[PDB]
C-alpha cells in the first residue's frame, strides 16, 4: 500500500511534469517528494526487467539511480488505475536554481563555475548510463543548500541516449538548439551542450539569452552583465550555431574558465550558508 | 526586465 508507507504533505507544484507533493517516509522519517503522473499524459512508454510496462521516465530514473550522484534518486514507484506515483528523494532545505537566480541575480563566476561543474558531472553521469535528459534548465536543478550539491530532476522529457538523429522533442523551447527550431532534427550530446550554454549564460547574466525563435537561430550572444572573456568564450562555444562546432563535455571541463572549481561543501559555506 | 519560467512536456 502507498498511503501507509508515506505521509503525504502539501503540494509543492504542478505542471507538465505532473503534480508533486512533499512527503515523509513513515519508517525512517526520510523526506521524500511524491510525483503523480496521469497515464493519459504519458507519450513515451518503456519496459523494464520482467517487461512491466512503465513510463519512460521511470525507465530513465532507474538507469541513473545507480548509487550517489547529482541526479534525483527514485526510491520507489507504484501504478494506480489512471496514474503512476513516483517516490523521489527530497533534499531539505532546497531551492531550485531558477528561484535561486531570481532572488540573487547574476551569480558570481566562482559560484556559477561550481554549479556548472556539478551539472556537467550530473549530465555526464546520465549519458554514461544511457540516458539523455532533453530538458536541462535552471528549473530542473535543485540546490541542496546545506550540502552545496546540485541535483537534476524531471526526466519526463528524456530518452534513451542514441547516436542517430532525434526528430521528436518535448523539452523547453528556449533551451532547444537552432537545428531543432529550423529542421526539427538534433543529435543528443550536441543538443545537450547547447542547453548547457543557455544555462551558463543564465547563471552569469541572471536570465537566459534568448526568448524568440529568431534569436535562437540568429547566432548573436549579447552579454547584459560583466562577464570575463574566458567565460564569454565558453558560452559562445557551447552556443555555436553548427552542432559540430560545439565542444564535447571533455572540452567544456578542460576549458580554462572551468579550472580550480570549489568543492560542494566550500560552495555551501562561502555562498549558501 | 521580465524573467519567467517556461513550460515543457
Ligand atoms: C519544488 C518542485 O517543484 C519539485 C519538483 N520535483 C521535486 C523533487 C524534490 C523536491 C522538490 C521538487
Amino acid at each position: 500500500p502507498l498511503e501507509s508507507q508515506y505521509q503525504v504533505g502539501p503540494l509543492l507544484g504542478s505542471g507538465g511534469f505532473g503534480s508533486v507533493y512533499s512527503g515523509i517516509r513513515v519508517s525512517d522519517n526520510l523526506p521524500v517528494a511524491i510525483k503523480h503522473v496521469e497515464k493519459d499524459r504519458i507519450s513515451d512508454w518503456g519496459e523494464l526487467p520482467n517487461g512491466t510496462r512503465v513510463p519512460m521516465e521511470v525507465v530513465l530514473l532507474k538507469k541513473v539511480s545507480s548509487g550517489f550522484s547529482g541526479v534525483i534518486r527514485l526510491l520507489d514507484w507504484f501504478e494506480r488505475p489512471d496514474s503512476f506515483v513516483l517516490i523521489l528523494e527530497r533534499p531539505e532545505p532546497v531551492q531550485d536554481l531558477f528561484d535561486f537566480i531570481t532572488e540573487r541575480g547574476a551569480l558570481q563566476e566562482e559560484l556559477a563555475r561550481s554549479f556548472f561543474w556539478q551539472v556537467l558531472e550530473a549530465v555526464r553521469h546520465c549519458h554514461n548510463c544511457g540516458v539523455l535528459h532533453r530538458d536541462i534548465k535552471d528549473e530542473n536543478i535543485l540546490i541542496d543548500l546545506n550540502r552545496g550539491e546540485l541535483k537534476l530532476i524531471d526526466f519526463g522529457s528524456g530518452a534513451l541516449l542514441k547516436d542517430t538523429v532525434y526528430t521528436d522533442f518535448d523539452g523547453t523551447r528556449v533551451y532547444s538548439p537552432p537545428e531543432w527550431i529550423r529542421y526539427h532534427r538534433y543529435h543528443g550530446r550536441s543538443a545537450a551542450v547547447w542547453s548547457l550554454g543557455i544555462l551558463l549564460y543564465d547563471m552569469v547574466c541572471g536570465d537566459i539569452p534568448f526568448e524568440h525563435d529568431e534569436e535562437i537561430i540568429g547566432g548573436q550572444v549579447f552579454f547584459r552583465q560583466r562577464v570575463s572573456s574566458e567565460c564569454q568564450h565558453l558560452i559562445r562555444w557551447c552556443l555555436a550555431l553548427r552542432p559540430s562546432d560545439r565542444p564535447t563535455f571533455e572540452e567544456i571541463q578542460n576549458h580554462p574558465w572551468m579550472q580550480d572549481v570549489l568543492l560542494p561543501q566550500e560552495t555551501a559555506e562561502i555562498h549558501l550558508h | 526586465r521580465k524573467r519567467r519560467r517556461h513550460p515543457s512536456g
